[PDB]
Parts: C-alpha cells; structure tokens; sequence
RNA sequence: CGAAGGUGUGCUGUGAGGCAUGCUGGAGGUAUCAGAAGUGCGAAUGCUGACAUAAGUAACGAUAAAGCGGGUGAAAAGCCCGCUCGCCGGAAGACCAAGGGUUCCUGUCCAACGUUAAUCGGGGCAGGGUGAGUCGACCCCUAAGGCGAGGCCGAAAGGCGUAGUCGAUGGGAAACAGGUUAAUAUUCCUGUACUUGGUGUUACUGCGAAGGGGGGACGGAGAAGGCUAUGUUGGCCGGGCGACGGUUGUCCCGGUUUAAGCGUGUAGGCUGGUUUUCCAGGCAAAUCCGGAAAAUCAAGGCUGAGGCGUGAUGACGAGGCACUACGGUGCUGAAGCAACAAAUGCCCUGCUUCCAGGAAAAGCCUCUAAGCAUCAGGUAACAUCAAAUCGUACCCCAAACCG
RNA sequence: AGGACCGAACCGACUAAUGUCGAAAAAUUAGCGGAUGACUUGUGGCUGGGGGUGAAAGGCCAAUCAAACCGGGAGAUAGCU
RNA sequence: UAAGGUGAUAUGAACCGUUAUAACCGGCGAUUUCCGAAUGGGGAAACCCAGUGUGUUUCGACACACUAUCAUUAACUGAAUCCAUAGGUUAAUGAGGCGAACCGGGGGAACUGAAACAUCUAAGUACCCCGAGGAAAAGAAAUCAACCGAGAUUCCCCCAGUAGCGGCGAGCGAACGGGGAGCAGCCCAGAGCCUGAAUCAGUGUGUGUGUUAGUGGAAGCGUCUGGAAAGGCGCGCGAUACAGGGUGACAGCCCCGUACACAAAAAUGCACAUGCUGUGAGCUCGAUGAGUAGGGCGGGACACGUGGUAUCCUGUCUGAAUA
C-alpha cells in the first residue's frame, strides 16, 4: 500500500498572507500549498493524519504562475495549488 | 528564505531603480 | 472595418492543430519539417 | 551510510524508509516554507537517504 | 530596422493619351 | 627606449606609389626574389548600418468643457480630496460569451513607455488575489459533418463507406436571500432549501435488455384574456419650516424592501372516463401500444402563470449616537400598507389561422424475450456516506479583443 | 392576409462635403434605401487553384485573383536596360 | 582518480570531505511523470473517461497488471443446408513510427535549347510514392569474338566526340578491344550407395588485439628595460619530448601536454583454437525450368527517333521444338 506516503506528499508547505490570517481566525480556516493534483479527498486525509485534527470540508483552487521579467529574459512562474482547508469547533495549530 | 536574487547589471537606459 | 483574422481557439485547434496535422499524411510531413529545421513552436496549442 | 542497510531485511528497511518520509522529510518542509530551519543541508541529506533506502528495495524485492 | 514591407500601390497617373 | 591601425608634417618618383618623422595606439609586423588571388569602386531607382536635409516646420488622433481651493511633492492646467460647471443616460451605464492571459488589488519607483509635464497609469519592481454536489465545462444523447474494424475501389499515396466512434451552435438531476475582503463569492459566512447515486436496516413484491410502445418532439403570422417585473399617487413613519417676499400646510425631503423551497392549488388550455372480451400489426414475445367489440357513468384526469399562507415576532431599513491611524469603524433602528397604470416578460412547447407543412437521440415512463424466481432484483420508509476533476481575477461596443 | 405602407434597432452604401505623407491601406458628418423577408445574425461544418463559388461583376476565394498562397525545378530565359 | 567539492548566468547561505563509502570520470544496473507509432476508448498533443484480473486501515476508497490494429501459426467454437466453409474467441510470434545522403523499383514534368516552334532537346533530371541494407543493385554466359581466341558482375583510365542516331537541325553518342582495382563460385527441379562427409549458421570456453576511465613522462639561472617578461645581454642543461595550448610582452628547460614506456574489476568489437545444436560431402544413374521462346497489333528500353533495324521488356491476341 501507498496510499500513506501519498499524503505525506500532498501537503507541501502553509499560505501566509494577511487573508490567510483573517481566514484563520475568523472562519477557522487554514490555507496551505498542496501538490499539483491533490484531489480533496488525499488534501483532507493528510490533514487528519498528520495534524490530528477534524475538518469540516476542504475546496482547492489553482494559482496560475505569473509572467516575470529578469534580465533581458522572460519566464514564468510554475503554477500551484492552495487549499482551504476548515476545521471543526476544536483547534489546535 | 531566498531574498537576494542576484539581480544583474542592466542596461544603459535601465529603470533607475 | 471586419478584419480577416477573427480569432477562435476551436477553430484554430480543428485547422492547425497537433491532431489535425497527424490526421493526414502531408500533416505528419509538415511535422517533420519543423522538426528537422529544430522550430520551438511545433505547432500552435495553448 | 549505504551499506548499513544492505543487510536489513524487506520488512525492518520498510519502516525506516516510512518514518524518513514521516519524520525529518515533512517537518523539515514545513520548517523551510515557515522559516525557522536555519540549516537547509537537511533536506538534500534525507532526500538522498529516501532515494537510498528506495532503490535497496527495489533491488531486493522481485528481482 | 526593419526596412518598409507594406508599399502602397502608385497614385493612378494623369491619362496622356 | 613602442608593431599594425589612426592623425599630421616633410621629402621623393612620369604615374599607380614609396620613404622619414611628430601625436595617438598598444602587440604584432615583414625586406628581397618567387607563387597563388574573394587583388583596387563613384554611380547599377545597388545591399546593410550611421548621419544630414526639409525643420524646430506639419502635427500632438472627434469642437462633451472646464474653474477654483486644499493636500502630497524638488516641481501640479493633467495626480488625490472638496465645492461648482459640462457630457452620456436602449449608453459613452450595468452583467456575460468569444478573444485576450495578470491588464485585477496593495506597497514602491519615474530612466524607457504615455504623441506635453507627471508625484499619475493598463509603465518598471515586489507581495497579495480566482474557494462551488446546485453556475459553466467535463459528463449522458444526438444534428450538419468528420474519422472509420471488415468491406468496395484505386499504379503507390490514397478515395468512398457499413457496424461503430466522435462532433453544441441543441436535449438531459439540483439554491435562493442577506452580510463580509484593498482585490473572489449564487463558490466564503449566517438563515432556509433541493437533486442524483452507493451502503445498511425494516415492510412488501416477480425481476429482467443493444428489443417494442409512449414521451421527449418542435413552423410562420395574428389576436384576446389573466398576471408579474416595474412605475405613479395616496396613506403611514422619520426629519425640516428655511440666509431674497410667502410657506404648520391640500406644505417640503427621504423611506415605505424581503427570495428559493414547501403548502393551497386559481384564471386559462387539452382530452369523454371506467370495466370485460377478442385480434395474422409493433421483423420473436408481451399484462404495453394499436385495432375491433359490448356493459355502465356523464365524470374524471392531465397541464397551469399569478394570488394567498409558510419561509420571516428573521434579514434589510431612513435616521441618530460614540470614536476616527480622520479613509471609516462600532452601536441602535420607526413605518414597511392600499389604489391605479402596465409590458417586447410569464400563462403560451397555449389558442385561432396560413401554406412553404415546420430536427435527431438519450435521460424519463411502460411491456416483455433469454435467464433467474428459499436468490438476485425492484418498490416504499429510515439511517449513513459520496457528488470527484477543470474554469472562477480583470477587460469584454473597448486604452485590455480584431485593425 | 401581404417578397404591403411610414419608421428605430439591424443590414445596406445613392448624393455632397471633409479626409488623400488622413483618426481610418474607403472612414467620418448631414441627408438617403430595405426594415415579416429572395430578410439579417451567432456558432460549427462542407466546396482547394486549370479548381471552388458566383441573382453573373472575370466578381470573390485571408488588405493580392483573366488563374490564390508557400516551397522546389531555378542562378528558368532576357537578340533588352 | 582524489583534496578538494555542492552544473552555469552568479556572488552568497547552509554543509560534505582531506587516506579514503566528498566530488569528479568509465563499465554494468536501478529509477525513468505526461504527450508522441501511442497501442484500453476518445480527444482541441502534453487531456478526458473506462472494463477485466489480482491485493488492501471507516461500506467509504485505493495499489499493481492487462485490455489497439494488422500478418502468420495453433487451439476452442461455429451460420445460411447434413457434412463443410466463411465467421467468432483465445494464445504465441512479428510488424507499425522516426532518420542527412547514398541504393532499387513504381510514377513523372515544365521552363530551357533549336536564336520561332510541334519530332527532338531539357530528361528519365526536379518532384511524389514504395521497399531494403550498411552499402544496395547487378552477377557464374541461351555472352563476346572470329572462324585466332577470350571465360560472372561492378568500378577507374583508354578506345572516343570515333562508328552511328538525328526536323541528318539543335543535340545525343556507344561497342569490340586494350591497361588497372578486386577475384568465388554453388544449389533446387531425384532416386540409390556411402552417412556429422567438408563448408556454414546459432551459442559456450580459452588465446591475441582493439574500444569504453587512466598513469609516469626529462631539462635555467643571473642581470638590463618595464606595471608585469617568456624579450635584450651572459653563461648552462634535456631532447626517441622545440607537435600545440596557457602563463602580467615572444618559453625546448613555469604549468597542461607531446615523444616514449605502462595499465581494465566490469562490459564489448575483431582475429584464432576448442565443444554443443541445426542444415549438409562424395560416387552412380537420370533429369535438365510451356503458356515460355517465337509471331500479329500498340508502346518502352537499348547511342540507335521505324528507318533496310538486329537485341531486350511489356499491354493485347496467338503459340513451338525440347536435345
């Protein structure tokens, strides 16, 4: 089975940001980075497992990369996935 | 954390920055 | 003043597309041109 | 190391290779995201060891 | 640097005829 | 203790040239005699780059229009705030598709870009921003048309086409109101709902298809009736009586808003119902459809906007109050009715007429074949679970699309 | 009832002026024609160059059409400049 | 191999290693997302949606593998009619696509030249299509020659712008023969006798050599100018190493190298020896390629355009002999 490493790779890092803050204590929700794909039901697994806690519902979205300009030189940011994950009543981080 | 990003020498007629 | 190019992704895809140039053999030539002449763009896609 | 584990077995290998995914793999990642990992080599160390691990798997399991 | 690509058809001349 | 090249000067040869040297330059150059040529440029409306000319000339892109004070700043006709003036108002407003692809918002910068200046910007740099079981795509079905197993045909390539499989510009299950962010919401929050499947339980039951039938399922024009969106007026509630005369009055200003769902089911429209018997038709079968028979009642059934209840002693709500990083924040919150007018919107895929006679398939309903009937499966109720994935910023009669 | 009438949207382009290194590689301004039809329009398909399409102008077929465009034969040939 | 490293634009941060499991280089393995012949179905390439078979914490839901078409073979099934066949299912093997030229075959221009232009030329060229290899094709005389002889094919130099063909115009243009490169001949259409009887192909072992990392590799100092010498001046040294490159101006002797002498755990090419498997000598006798040769009509290839036109090939209609 590897369903378990799996979720050890959904999640990839947490949102910072002054609505992912107000998000947090207002509604109770926390924004993290997931993988590309992770589907919501891998995202709300990994959350159970690895931060023992209970979520109420988790909706994804994907942040198109932008276009940057270095140098004499144009590229484009890799896209991403974030995820806005809801917890229950009891909290912990 | 990555702040510096090397920003490299630009051209004659560059953004003064 | 209507101009000639009016664009449209589906059309553009249906005419030019990757698919459309492997359908028929004078495509899959036209793929093999680009590529032996080394074109970033093989083809024209999103 | 790489030979250390040469000898273990199918089933004690299997665990180590989960808890360096479990340990040291995520919390290190989100220390990184977050900021508070000042040593950074970490993660190119365990990310080897995981691919180490990994392949002794592979070469003992099957073939 | 592009030298000029689009040259619009000549003015129709005055009929000598 | 200074090559080639560059820039001067002085000599010399009949000429193309040669020699010497000053300055610059900085490391290559090459006698003589031979050999080999991409061996000599002023023209080809020659090719490429650079720079003049006209010339500080035309122009600065709708004759809808600006003025003043204050603020920031080195600098303000152009930026921000305020007070006036003017323009659009079936649009120069507000929402989408197509197409763009971060142009969105915040901080910061003014070289280049903006036909001027610029503190400003759709410009540069950094950060932030797109939340769905119900919206759309995806998905199920199909039109034109494409591809096309075998197959037919063709020097080869390949052409046509059956079974099939693709193809929305069409058909098919489900959400509304209020609030909130600098930037998203029918996606987040609150309130109240709905739909399609999986699993389990309980009570009943014959189930069962690429097969049959029904339904889906359709033109133009025209008219009337019943309604709503919406508007006007009155009442009601709150505020005002006023710097140039009059204004407590029939006075003046503002508000008088509330959905989906559920219940009742109305105006209107369609069709006579029910029972029994029989039948080579529906390429097999059939309790279904169709047809033929009688008995009995004159009534049911289907469809159906709006209204009225519930949703909701909830939300919203002028105004007032308390603090302002002086942008706004928090608190409180009365009345919330009636009449009239009225659509191009709904009843209406209706109705009445006309010839030009006005898609298909699936979901859906129903009947059976093979096969299974102590099963499975189906129906009803309850409980539980699932509804993934992608789009979601912004422009969208325009400075962001095509020119 | 009507290839009916007047007239906006919408489609068209008869007259004049402006504009011709224009705001625009056929436009604007003021009038004008059709406006329930042989109408107009969105989306997607089909017809490919000695061919297509054409209420027929040698018109139209990506600002080019008495034979499109691109590459090749090709450094075609030029008793001419 | 190693005391230095973590690719570059491109500094830093945080670390590894220094006598050997840092890094780097080579061999052999593992991993190898999605698109693409794309092959589970479809599709606007990098996307969407499935079936089946194997294994699993909350039924929840996951993981792995398989599932295209065509050709050949086998098995199992199976119509119109008994049999049968077509057909259907399964399994095995192969094919598919890409790639600069060269090679063979199937098609095949026009411009142009002829001072026009139609036979002709351009030209079997450009181009299109198919197939195969490392080369391909061709090829062991039903050939040439001359009554003297030569003995498969291919390529180069002559013969030779000769003989010929040709609106006898423009143009096209051999052969015989001579000199070289390189050499190789065999089998089936059949029976008997003798039976691994040679030569080959597919695979092991051993030997030699090559390839994929590498190692050692000689010999100069002093003064002058100068920012700095490799230059000037003086005296030396190595050389089977003054081929090259770098080094603060031009280096045989500063560095990397070169001449030269060595090295391969592992994986492979070639040349030999030695095994296994498969096909196969030699002798006797016999046979010795029919809708073919040839012919009529129409075309093509041959230098040779139907001309007196031999020879080859073909569409069409005919049709021998066999030693």
């Amino acid at each position: 089975m590897i369903r378990e490493e799996r979720l050890l790779k959904v999640l990839r890092a947490p949102h910072v940001s002054e609505k992912a803050s107000t998000a947090m204590e207002k509604s109770n929700t926390i924004v993290l980075k997931v993988a590309k794909d992770a589907t919501k039901a891998e995202i709300k697994a990994a959350v159970q497992k690895l931060f023992e806690v209970e979520v109420e519902v988790v909706n994804t979205l994907v942040v198109k990369g932008k276009v940057k300009r270095h140098g004499q030189r144009i590229g484009r940011r890799s896209d991403w996935k974030k995820a806005y994950v809801t917890l229950k009543e009891g909290q912990n981080l | 954390n990555n702040r510096p990003v090397y920003i490299p020498r630009p051209r004659p007629p560059h953004p003064r920055l | 003043m209507k101009r000639t190019f009016q664009p449209s992704v589906l059309k553009r895809n249906r005419s030019h597309g990757f698919r459309a140039r492997m359908a028929t053999k004078n495509g899959r030539q036209v793929l093999a041109r680009r590529r032996a002449k080394g074109r970033a763009r093989l083809t024209v896609s999103k | 190391m790489k030979a250390k584990e040469l000898r273990e077995k199918s089933v004690e290998e299997l665990n180590t290779e989960l808890l360096n995914l479990l340990r040291e793999q995520f919390n290190l990642r989100m220390q990184a995201a977050s900021g508070q990992l000042q040593q950074s080599h970490l993660l190119k160390q365990v990310r080897r060891d995981v691919a180490r691990v990994k392949t002794l798997l592979n070469e003992k399991a099957g073939a």
